């Protein structure tokens, strides 16, 4: 016969392993396969899809309420309208998206992403807003003059209900981690402003305050790594109909 | 190499990397262009 | 539009844009369409050649992992009296869960391991027996029915020595694709299951001790894992946000406080202009 | 030029001046079952003008309260016009869908609808683990009404429910959606009274509001069946 | 030596496994085949070959009674004669047949099925009757009128003996289960009813009840899935002589 | 591959696809043709 | 299957086996790699470099005064000035170098050594020395008439500061051995001496003391052998904070 | 020879023998000549 010997290792299960094994049914004939629309072969293609981000995450908003962010009229000028936290790793705005979801299933990512803001108002308001993405290194910007010295985008109300502002990929290391210290030099990725330009302006019969629905998703140069269980789900007792399925 | 008869029992295939984002991303009927605007 | 893929794509050098008629930023989410704005269009970039691999995202390998579907623990002594019935599901462990509900439909061979745990109420390497009963076959009654000779269906004889059992069942649902999920009645009738595809059954798993008792008892668990391969995959959908209630069905309620309550999925913070782990210097 | 838009199927067609071009489920379009994927083998019936039409719903009011709208497909159509009678009087049926939703309003409001065609939309019960009956499921040409729509009634969410083939109605900018849909199954036909292949719903994510005289709102939803096919010919379970 | 490492897997003894083993007669040398007639290859061949369908399973008719339907001159038209369960998987008068015996040895089938009608009357005795398939969706069929718009054939009586009523695959998915939910979706092939066309015509001296011989086979579109044990046959107990095996 | 050098301990042999149905379904001295009267 | 048979060493786990072995992370793209300055591939780069050797390891001297010796204006003729121990496996002054540290990782060696001597008084203070290195076999020399007959270099102080003694590989042997008996035959590398050779002569304003600096390095016809664990760091207790990592 | 999906997975690879020790001992921008004086 064959002289060998077995290694370390020999007998393990290894959840992740990749081998043959043996065939529980014989000469058994798949069904054919028939072309079904949506096929999606590499996850990446999913966060490339836009999705809503909770910006609105406040005691008092209810279900969708959270879902779009009010702004109103204002009296003041360069007033701050609101601020999202770049969180993926800790919980915030951008965790329940497409990107966000997937993403937890991961521990290291690289890339640019993408914020759209979809102005929801009447026809006849009018207005100029500022998105300011602000690289890491100090406190979240409050005053438009300190946001404005970033990367942002002055977007004007129109024709073209919607503006997106890129969040470019701009780190030291190749990768950032989801890491559980926010504030890890590994780990925080900066801060993202809205201000408003000029303000919302609306005649008598228009509404005077409206909504603005923000999406993000990641752009074709993201990569994701390092698979890991997400923190999104869990269990402590058994499902209804679990233990039936023994009966 | 599967040494079993049936190619079902083989191992995992991790070679398929053809991606087609844009039926997720850009299911529109009319292409859109770079920077004219959409509408 | 369909292209191979193997890294992430590469950033090209812009310049200064003023130009009228030409607004890349602008875009309208109403066509149902992702923004197409590129880095280079919002911003002024500069070359990169990105070697970043995207492998690791391949849906072969983002499900290709082998996760717990059934845990049981019975009494081994003399009298579930030293054997068991599974039918077959992959919907009570959530982790699994989860994961195969992000798609619509699903097409894989099934890598299946079974790991098997003893302990005294020494420990005897005891012989099972994990017996596949097909829809419409009968399901031993006890631990020893003549249903054990296994004619036809297929059985597993393992110890409790050797490396956990395994073996691949094939991708056997009588459609192209196995429905993750169905929105339809399993029955002509109108009393049938809602979300239950009759074409998604597999059957019972079955399991045995094969050594008679012995003059003292033990605790006996058998853990199954399945892992998918050869895996088509289609139509992604939205994460499951609610804790699961049920196997049978998608039904829900919420953690009773945030996070992922019916009410609000991601915590609170103070305001819209609250920033929650800002860096004080 | 992509915000104007008229459909023409059998005798029926429709207009926008306010469109926002139209999607096409998937990049894909319907088309009849060809030979290399067919399983029945009784010579199907391919009614084309007398199915393959727009059918016009019973419309809905939007209020300021309003949690939104499903219309579950086949079931909205299997009892209206000769697409009805041929669901009826066949054991099985395929085809594929061009949904149109109206919705029109004044320059002074503002409101927006997520309309997204969902495969498989298997709705969940709340706070109870018994499964939704054949009532809860079934409303026919009515449809239903959103209970949680911020989970979608499913445990999942409405934030990312943009990953299904969708349009929106932003009052400001549009008036109308357009999806069409292909076959959308794992089987090359199928029983179209007890498995819906896709659900419609319209949910008001920004709500409706204004401050000029108040008017009804209505949302009006049209389907044209496409490339119908039926086979399993028999008496009807009308 | 070889380095390896043992698999999961490894040791086990799987039922359905196909690997070579030890001769235990080295050198032997088996007898020469010799030509047989009737050789049979694959299961299909015999599941082809048509048998009589017990379609008077009912109280009172014993043994052979049961494998015939009696047909009377009637004084009513247009009357429904007999009805038969397409069921398979529940017991009915297809299950002991070769298509039945066979085919419940697996779990998913596809493919055509054949009935054909032997008139055993007299001569002189004329008729025309109407045989019906009705596929999925209702209930059975109870007057001529509704069972008319189904697949069907119309059998007249005469030189030619039988009448072949094909069951056409008619199923929404490539195969159907012999799954023990018999109203299932996956399941349920439907119904075939008989009635009379015309009426059963015969002379004062030819008898005025005749019989009907059923039979069904599978066509060469068949195809069968998923072997298991077959629930028809079992034991409770040593048959006799098994133990004395051992003395 | 057999490694044993009797053939008869080898795997199984699951490439045997000939039928020959008519042996059991149309033992027939006269061929029936299609649609012409079998009688 | 393939016949086979289990040799001895079989299931065992040797610390410097060489086998592949099981990924953990399937598919995992590693990051890029980049240019990085100083990377070495042979351990032997890092011992070729000079490093300082511990001269003055006496009572009395602290810390960085063991580093340098300290030569004075002589009274009398041909004093000796220093001599220096050899030993690389005990203890001594050329024990913490780089040749020395790595060196002591392995338990064969061979090739010549280079000791650098870098004279630090003024500018205005001249002098000559005298670097003898001799071979085993004796008593270390107290004269210079007897060390002056070994291998040696006379140095004469001048605007280049340094003199390199080569200490030539002389050995009966092709490698010696870091044994715990220093007097060994295949040990025991002989000695170093120094001696003046004039006398340090400085004017009234210079300081009548000054320090040399000695440092020691491998040449390029060094080679080690054996790999052991280096006797230079050991520990008793856990770590403090090693335990902490399982809370 | 690997037999691991994954290069990373291999056994060891103790086949470079490339060196450069200049730049540790001479790490200098002008080249000292073997016999001439370095200052
Ligand atoms: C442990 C045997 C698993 C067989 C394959 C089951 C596929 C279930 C797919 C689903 O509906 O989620």
């Amino acid at each position: 016969g064959v002289p060998t010997y077995l290694l370390p290792g020999s007998g393990q299960f290894l959840t992740t392993d990749d081998h043959s094994s043996a065939p529980v049914l014989p000469c058994f004939n798949p069904t054919p396969e028939m072309h079904i629309p949506g096929q999606i072969r590499n996850m990446l293609e999913m966060i490339q899809v836009e999705s809503m981000m909770e910006i609105n995450n406040t005691d008092g908003a209810n279900g969708m309420e959270r879902l779009r962010v009010d702004i109103s009229v204002q009296a003041d000028l360069d007033q701050l309208l609101f601020n999202i936290p770049l969180d993926i790793q800790l919980d915030g705005p951008l965790r329940n998206t497409l990107v966000g979801n997937i993403s937890r299933y991961y521990t290291h990512w690289s890339g640019s992403l993408e914020m759209t803001f979809m102005f929801c108002g009447s026809f006849m308001a009018t207005g100029k807003l500022i998105l300011c993405y602000t690289p890491p290194g100090g406190s979240c910007p409050t005053t438009r003059e300190t946001a404005m010295l970033g990367t942002h985008i002055v977007w004007d109300f129109g024709l073209q209900s919607s503006i997106t502002l890129i969040i470019p990929w701009i780190s030291g290391s190749h990768y950032r981690m989801f890491n559980s210290d926010a504030k890890s030099t590994n780990a925080n990725v900066g801060y993202v402003t809205c201000f408003m330009q000029t303000n919302l302006i609306v005649p008598s019969e228009s509404s005077d305050t409206c909504s603005l629905i923000g999406f993000i998703a990641a752009k074709d140069d993201f990569s994701l790594r390092l698979m890991r269980d997400s923190p999104d789900i869990g269990q402590s007792n058994h499902l209804h109909g679990a233990e039936a399925a023994y009966q | 190499i599967n040494f079993y008869k049936d190619s079902y029992a083989a191992s995992a295939s991790k070679q398929d990397f053809s991606q087609d984002p844009s039926k997720f991303t850009e299911p529109v009927v009319e292409g859109l262009k770079a920077g004219a605007p959409v509408l | 539009v369909e292209s191979i893929i193997k890294t992430a794509t590469d950033t090209v050098k812009s310049e200064i844009n003023a130009e009228l008629g030409v607004v890349p930023s602008l875009n309208a989410v109403e066509t149902g369409a992702t923004s197409n704005t590129e880095p280079e269009e919002a911003i002024q970039t500069r070359t990169v050649i990105n070697q970043h691999g995207v492998s690791e995202t391949l849906v072969e390998n983002f499900l290709g992992r082998a996760a717990l579907v059934s845990k049981k623990s019975f009494e081994y002594k003399n009298h579930h009296k030293n054997f068991f019935k599974w039918t077959i599901n992959t919907k009570s462990f959530v982790q699994l869960r989860r994961k195969l509900e992000l798609f619509t439909y699903l097409r894989f061979d099934a890598e299946i391991t079974i790991l098997t745990t003893v302990a005294v109420n020494g420990l005897p390497d005891l012989t099972l027996q994990a017996m596949f009963v097909p829809t419409g076959a009968l399901t031993p009654k006890e631990q020893d029915s003549f249903h054990w000779q296994s004619g036809s269906n297929a059985s597993v004889f393992f110890k409790i020595s050797d490396p956990p059992a395994r073996m691949t069942i094939p991708f056997m649902c009588i459609n192209s694709a196995y429905s993750v999920f169905y929105d339809g009645f399993a029955g002509f009738e109108k009393n049938g299951l809602y979300g239950i595809n009759p074409a998604d059954t597999i059957g019972n798993l079955c399991v045995r001790i094969v050594n008679e008792h012995q003059p003292v008892g033990f605790t006996v668990t058998v853990r199954v894992y399945m892992k998918p391969k050869h895996i088509k995959a289609w139509a992604p959908r939205p994460p499951r946000t609610m804790p699961y209630m049920s196997i049978a069905n998608a039904n829900y309620k919420g953690r009773d406080t945030a996070p992922n309550t019916l009410n609000a999925i991601i915590g609170n913070r103070a305001s819209v202009t609250t920033m929650p782990h800002n860096i004080v210097t | 030029s992509d915000r104007v838009l008229q459909l023409k199927l059998g005798n029926s067609a429709i207009v926008t001046q306010e469109a926002a071009n139209y999607c096409c489920a998937y990049g894909e379009w319907p088309n009849y079952l060809p030979d290399h994927e067919a399983v029945a083998i009784d010579k199907p019936t391919q009614p084309e003008t007398s199915t393959d039409r727009f059918y016009t719903l019973r419309s809905v009011k939007w209020e300021s309260n309003s949690t939104g709208w499903w219309w579950k497909l086949p079931d909205a159509l299997n009892n209206i016009g000769m697409f009805g009678q041929n669901v009826q009087y066949h054991y099985l049926y395929r085809s594929g869908f061009l949904i149109h939703v109206q919705c029109n309003a004044t320059k002074f409001h503002q409101g927006a609808l997520l309309v997204v065609a969902i495969p498989e939309h298997q709705r969940g019960a709340h706070d109870t683990t018994t499964s939704p009956g054949f009532n809860d499921i079934m409303k026919g040409e009515r449809g239903g009404t959103f209970n949680h729509p911020y989970v979608l009634d499913d445990g999942t969410s409405i934030a990312c429910a943009t990953i299904f083939p969708h349009q929106w109605i932003n009052l400001r900018t549009n008036n109308s959606a357009t999806i069409v849909l292909p076959w959308m199954n794992v089987a090359p036909m199928d029983f179209p009274l007890r498995h819906n292949q896709w659900t419609l719903a319209v949910i008001p994510v920004v709500p409706l509001g204004t401050r000029t005289m108040s008017s009804v709102v209505p949302i009006t939803v049209s389907i044209a069946p496409m490339c119908c096919e039926f086979n399993g010919l028999r008496h009807a379970i009308t």
